[PDB]
């Protein structure tokens, strides 16, 4: 029963609730960003510099 | 030698019933205008209708054959 | 301070439940939507009418304006 | 006059709300600009460093910039002087000022192309349709000497002679330099020059939408949850009657 | 005082206007615009300051400084986007705020209403000067055309004009004084907004039925704080969507071309939010009469409170007034449309009609239908 | 008299777990709150981002 | 005419306040005359009016209305306040006219 | 960060004009708060004793 | 005024030299800042001496 466990550990004391919002944001950012860029780039395969970059890199 | 996919598709499009009908209208205007000294009329409107239909058609197709 | 001087009220009872005992969005199909329609229905004929009457005016004038750009072949017959 | 022809809507690879710019097409468009338009058209707001990480290498970009002589100064004696270009320099101007520009184009003034696609109704569709739309005037229409017929240009008599024709140059990546291909590439390039943020702007728009959806949702629940106390509330009138 | 929210001279204020403030239990979403307007305002100011910090008020640098801001400043393009589009959002919100008030007879709160009108005028002047700053073709000719109307005021005509321009034509001196005004006015807006809310709080909010809500008031928080925050995100999504996905949707491309005094643009027209007024302006051919018609098109708002004849406050229970109201709204889309169209038939006559109908509906029909409606209730 | 007064039926609105007039509503308390507080905590995280 | 009397009942239904259970008089904007008129209402009429209004406001907040059965019917709408309001206005006009005199 | 560069230069100047144009209004703002707190108690006076008997 | 390193110094000079009463307005502003401080320092002093800080 996560809702129960979460409520007792995370949402009960305002102190832990805020602490939860922080780590929640830290993790969420890292994840939301990667996923977002991954979606964006995949939707634009081979059009970005990132892609065609190999063609001109090699001294 | 290389060919401009535009000219190709331009030709293929001029076939359209839309173009043909428009194209015909023009040749008619051009003819009566060219054969009359001292007048106003200009086959702009007609030219435009043709160009509008031809070019409309070209748009869907043209980019398919461009890198 | 405006709470307490507001109005003279008598014999009215009200009952309510903590939000943690009820449903945030309850009866979506049996109650919600039906009313959404009820409401939509009752207004459409007051609102829509003039907006539509405008769409027309708009559509006419937009075209009537373009029509005046096309030429009248009856100016190049007599020449 | 008073009649105008509107360009069609070409399906650019960067037309989608989430579709970026094809950087290969932008790289080519640069060459077209560098080797053809730049002889008459200035692009004051773009610098060689702007190419880096977008269409060129840092090494490539530095080279491109050294192919140009820039006037610096003053020096000790208060003299101006030439020097090779740096990536911090902007694309070179063809003429010193508009007066000189017109003088070299029959009184015509080729506009700066930095914001051209946003400065003309039609954007790349208009620029593309114009570049590839040169033709002969219909019956009854005479174009004054020095001017050329183009239905897409207002007034139809443009002071620019058809700038591009098949194989007028060649791409070092080996792409068939047909006229329409060229115009297509320079137009893609012109979009970038007018708004380098294009891609980032759409990548953000995406993140904005997801977060917007997620948040509008959650807040709708919360609002409903609080108001539930009132929405379900019942009342009665009980006079001592 | 037990709780430091009632006694503290400052927390008592935040409290007595956003936390314990008695609000009608049934105000709809049309009551969400006041807060949006507020938030919008703080937002415009913040993005404006950020831009002002990279701007240069000089005819030889204005256009380019903005270009420099978009191209070189970290997120400069974004801040620029949000500011110009924010001005739109501001107006969309303000127009609905007004409509709401007209429909639900809020204007009966006269001082709250009259200050609202002043806010509108200030906001319009603000956007007017701000528009000149990027110094593009529409910025210059918009400035030139509109400010030139004042010379149509007999006697002190050319005077006020050449005084306002600081010269013989819209030039640098005009630019620098416009930057100052654009930087200033927003603070006056914030100022007056405070007064607006003060008068409002005397009476408290009106509500959709137009009947005393004293029997059912509720604490602004959490009810309306949550309702208002939601109303924010709802609006914000389209604002941002249009901003980030179609940046140049609303803007005129003629402004991507540096102002030029020797080249009048083919079609000089304002941003969407001024169109309706532009239409009424030209509807009357005669420089002075057109100015007066424009003036009244907005100043008419000061008259609404006096043309209320109904015995009921809102239009919720007045079907005749309702349609007349929606006719008026549609009358405005028409004027808007006409404003964006060149001065040629059929537009010219459609325009004069829409203008004529606009004043007729407000000065004649509305007060009349209200009287008629009272008799249909046997009053 | 007040004795003739009773609280109406809130079945149409009750959450499931507290729908049965004979079951301790305390057992599902931490559940009903953990959910609503989770929604809130999430809105916070989204807003923080 | 007994015609416009058909109009009345039409309008009455078009208005729609009866759907909230409000009486015609319950919808009057509370200007000064109305304010005074209400102060003269008998306790019972006053409390009945109060509940009707608090009831409508609750409906309005809920975005609901009364079941068709409960709607006030045109011929059963009690114009309870009009008699008093009519008087408050008579008195006022008297004073007004007398003070110019 | 404050300079907007490596030395006091144009970017610093333009942001200083903006701040100079801004701060005065904040001063006016806070001045209002100043007088509000003051009015709670009322003015003090040279002898430092309650002036309630003679306002 | 013109907030730019190439025009700031001159824009102020232009204001004093060309603007109707620009010199006077400039004088009052710079000297007003002084008056402002003279006043503020006495304001503070008074407050310290008469214990207004309470
Ligand atoms: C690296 C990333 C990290 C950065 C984030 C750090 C920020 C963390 C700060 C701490 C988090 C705040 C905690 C608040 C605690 C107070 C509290 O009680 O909860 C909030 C409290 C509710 O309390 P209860 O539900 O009753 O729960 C009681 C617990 N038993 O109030 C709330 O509802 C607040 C949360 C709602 C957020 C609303 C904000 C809406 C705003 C809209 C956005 C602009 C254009 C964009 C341009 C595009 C680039
Ligand atoms: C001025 C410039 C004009 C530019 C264009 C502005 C944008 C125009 C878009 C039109 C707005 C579309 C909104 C449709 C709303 C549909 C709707 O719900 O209408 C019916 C609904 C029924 O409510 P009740 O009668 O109280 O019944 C309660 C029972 N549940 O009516 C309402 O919501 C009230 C109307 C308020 C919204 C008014 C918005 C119109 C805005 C236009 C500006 C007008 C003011 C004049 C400005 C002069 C300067
Ligand atoms: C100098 C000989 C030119 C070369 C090489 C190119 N252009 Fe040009 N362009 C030139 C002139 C003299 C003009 C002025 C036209 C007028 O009568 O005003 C132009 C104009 C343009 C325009 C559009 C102008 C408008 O719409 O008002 C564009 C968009 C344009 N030129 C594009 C363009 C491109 C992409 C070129 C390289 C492929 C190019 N021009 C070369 C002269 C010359
Ligand atoms: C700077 C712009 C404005 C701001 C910041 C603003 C703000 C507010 C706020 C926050 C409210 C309370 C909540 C609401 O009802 O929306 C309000 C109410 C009101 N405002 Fe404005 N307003 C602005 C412009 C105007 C304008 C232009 C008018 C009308 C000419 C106006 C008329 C009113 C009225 C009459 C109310 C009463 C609402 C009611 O019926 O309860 N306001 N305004
Ligand atoms: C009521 C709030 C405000 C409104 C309605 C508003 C509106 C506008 C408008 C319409 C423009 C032109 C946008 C464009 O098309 O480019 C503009 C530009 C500008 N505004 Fe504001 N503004 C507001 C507040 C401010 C404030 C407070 C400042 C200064 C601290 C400011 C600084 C600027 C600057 C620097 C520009 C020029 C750069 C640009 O064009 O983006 N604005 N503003
Ligand atoms: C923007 C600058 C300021 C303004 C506009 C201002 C204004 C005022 C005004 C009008 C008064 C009432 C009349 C008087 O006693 O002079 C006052 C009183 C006072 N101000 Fe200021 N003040 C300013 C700055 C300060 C400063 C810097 C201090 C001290 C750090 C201060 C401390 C006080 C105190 C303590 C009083 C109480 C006077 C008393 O009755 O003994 N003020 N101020
Ligand atoms: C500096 O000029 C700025 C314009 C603008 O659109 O501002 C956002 C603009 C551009 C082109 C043509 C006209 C305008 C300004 O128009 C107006 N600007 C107005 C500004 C304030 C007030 C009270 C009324 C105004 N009316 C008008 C009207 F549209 F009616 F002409
Ligand atoms: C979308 O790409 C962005 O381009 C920016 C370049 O201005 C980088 O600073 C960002 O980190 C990157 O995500
Ligand atoms: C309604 C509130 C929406 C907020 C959306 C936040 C998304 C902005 O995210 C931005 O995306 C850019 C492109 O990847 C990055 O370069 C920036 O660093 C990042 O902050
Ligand atoms: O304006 C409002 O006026 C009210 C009346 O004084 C105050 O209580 C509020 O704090 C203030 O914001």
């Amino acid at each position: 029963a996560l809702l129960r466990q979460a409520y007792s550990a995370l949402f009960r004391r305002t102190s832990t609730f805020a602490l939860t919002v922080v780590l929640g944001a830290v993790l969420f950012e890292r994840a939301f960003d990667q996923g977002a860029d991954a979606i964006f780039e995949h939707l634009n395969e081979g059009k970005l510099w990132k892609h065609i970059k190999h063609k001109y890199e090699a001294s | 030698e290389l060919v401009d996919p535009l000219t190709t598709i331009r030709e293929h499009c001029e076939q359209t019933e839309k173009c043909v009908k428009a194209r015909e209208r023009l040749e008619l205007c051009d003819a009566r205008v060219s054969s009359r000294s001292h007048t106003e009329e200009q086959c702009t409107e007609e030219l435009f209708d043709f160009l509008h239909a031809r070019d409309h058609c070209v748009a869907h197709k043209l980019f398919n054959k461009l890198k | 301070i405006h709470f307490g001087n507001l109005a003279r009220v008598r014999h009215i009872i009200t009952y309510s439940l903590s939000p943690f005992e009820q449903r945030a969005i309850p009866n979506i199909f049996s109650d919600a939507l039906p009313n959404v329609w009820r409401r939509f229905s009752s207004q459409v004929f007051k609102v829509a009418p003039p907006f539509l009457g405008a769409y027309l005016l708009y559509s006419w004038g937009t075209q009537e304006f373009e029509r005046l750009k096309r030429k009248n072949p009856a100016d190049y017959e007599n020449d | 006059g008073e009649l105008e022809l509107h360009p069609p809507a070409f399906p650019w690879s960067h037309g989608g709300p989430l579709s970026a710019l094809d950087h290969s097409s932008v790289r080519r468009g640069f060459q077209v600009y560098k080797q053809v338009c730049s002889a008459c058209h200035s692009m004051d707001y773009v610098a060689f460093r702007n190419l880096i990480g977008v269409t060129h290498t840092e090494a490539e970009a530095k080279a491109l910039a050294e192919e140009v002589e820039v006037q610096d100064g003053p020096d000790e004696n208060g003299e101006l002087f030439m020097r090779p270009g740096k990536i911090s320099d902007y694309f070179p101007k063809p003429y010193p000022n508009p007066e000189a520009a017109r003088a070299a184009n029959n009184g015509a003034l080729p506009p700066d192309l930095s914001y051209i696609v946003n400065a003309r109704h039609g954007g790349e569709d208009y620029v593309f349709s114009l570049l590839t739309g040169y033709c002969d005037p219909p019956a009854g229409v005479v174009v004054r000497e020095g001017l050329h017929y183009n239905p897409y240009f207002p007034g139809q008599a443009i002071g620019m002679a058809p700038p591009i024709y098949n194989e007028i140059l060649e791409y070092d990546d080996g792409t068939p330099a047909t006229m329409s291909q060229i115009a297509k590439d320079v137009c893609t390039f012109l979009r970038w020059a007018a708004e380098p943020e294009h891609d980032q702007r759409k990548r953000m728009g995406l993140k904005m939408l997801l977060i917007s959806a997620l948040l509008t949702s959650l807040l709708y629940y919360m609002k409903r949850h609080k108001w539930s106390v009132l929405k379900s509330r019942k009342m009665a009138y009980r006079p001592p009657k | 005082a037990p709780n430091i929210r009632k006694s503290h001279p400052l927390l008592k204020m935040i409290n007595n206007s956003l936390i314990d403030l008695p609000a009608p239990s049934n105000i709809s979403a049309w009551w969400n615009f006041g807060s949006l307007l507020a938030v919008c305002l703080m937002t415009q100011i913040l993005t404006g300051l950020l831009l002002a910090m990279h701007y240069t008020a000089d005819t030889s640098l204005a256009f380019s400084s903005v270009a420099h801001t978009c191209r070189n400043v970290q997120y400069g393009w974004l801040i620029r986007n949000l500011h110009a589009n924010g001005a739109s959002f501001f107006f969309i919100c303000i127009f609905l705020h007004i409509g709401r008030g007209l429909y639900y007879g809020s204007y009966l709160y006269k001082e709250t209403w009259n200050t609202g009108v002043i806010l509108l005028l200030t906001l319009m002047a603000t956007a007017f000067v701000g528009y000149v700053l990027p110094w593009g073709q529409m910025s210059f000719w918009g400035a030139t055309v509109i400010t030139n109307l004042f010379s149509a005021i007999p006697y002190i005509g050319h005077t006020l004009v050449e005084w306002a321009w600081g010269g013989f034509s819209v030039d640098n001196p005009t630019l620098t004084r416009f930057f100052a005004l654009h930087f200033l006015l927003p603070f006056a807006i914030a100022g007056i907004t405070i007064i607006h809310l003060t008068f409002l709080h005397e009476s408290g909010s009106n509500n959709p039925l137009g009947i005393s809500s004293d029997s059912d008031k509720i604490p602004f928080h959490p009810y309306y704080s949550f309702k208002d925050i939601l109303g924010l995100t709802l609006m914000l999504t389209p604002f941002l969507t249009l901003a980030l996905f179609s940046p140049n949707l609303l803007g005129d491309p003629e402004n991507f071309t540096p102002a030029n005094p020797l080249v009048t643009p083919p079609h000089i027209k304002p941003e969407w939010y001024f169109l309706f007024a532009y239409a009424i302006l030209r509807s009357i051919p005669n420089k002075l009469g057109g100015v007066l018609a424009l003036a009244a098109s907005v100043l008419i708002l000061f008259l609404i409170p006096f043309l209320h004849k109904s015995k009921q406050r809102t239009m919720t229970f007045r079907p005749l007034s309702q349609t007349l109201f929606w006719l008026l709204v549609a009358n405005l889309l028409i004027l808007t449309w006409i404003g964006s169209q060149p001065v040629e038939h059929p537009f010219i006559i459609i325009g004069q009609m829409a203008s004529l109908s606009y004043f007729t509906i407000l000065l004649i029909l509305f007060p009349t239908i209200g009287t008629l409606e009272n008799k249909m209730l046997n009053y | 008299v007040h004795n003739d007064v009773t609280v109406p039926d809130f079945s149409a609105y009750r959450r499931e777990d507290v729908m049965d007039a004979t079951t301790s509503s305390q057992t599902s308390s931490e559940d009903r709150k953990g959910f609503s507080y989770l929604v809130t905590a999430t809105a916070c995280v989204a807003t923080a981002y | 005419g007994r015609l416009m009397d058909r109009i009345r009942k039409w309008y009455y239904n078009a208005a729609g306040f009866n759907k909230y259970g409000l009486m015609r008089d319950d919808t009057l904007y509370e200007d000064d005359d109305v304010k005074e008129a209400l102060k003269r209402l008998p306790e019972d009429l006053y409390n009945e009016r109060m509940f009707r209004i608090k009831r409508a406001l609750d409906l309005s907040l809920k975005h609901r209305i009364l079941p068709k059965e409960q709607w006030v019917k045109y011929e059963e709408d009690k114009p309870y306040l009009e008699p008093y309001l009519k008087e408050v206005i008579r008195e006022r006009l008297e004073r007004e006219a007398w003070n110019k005199k």
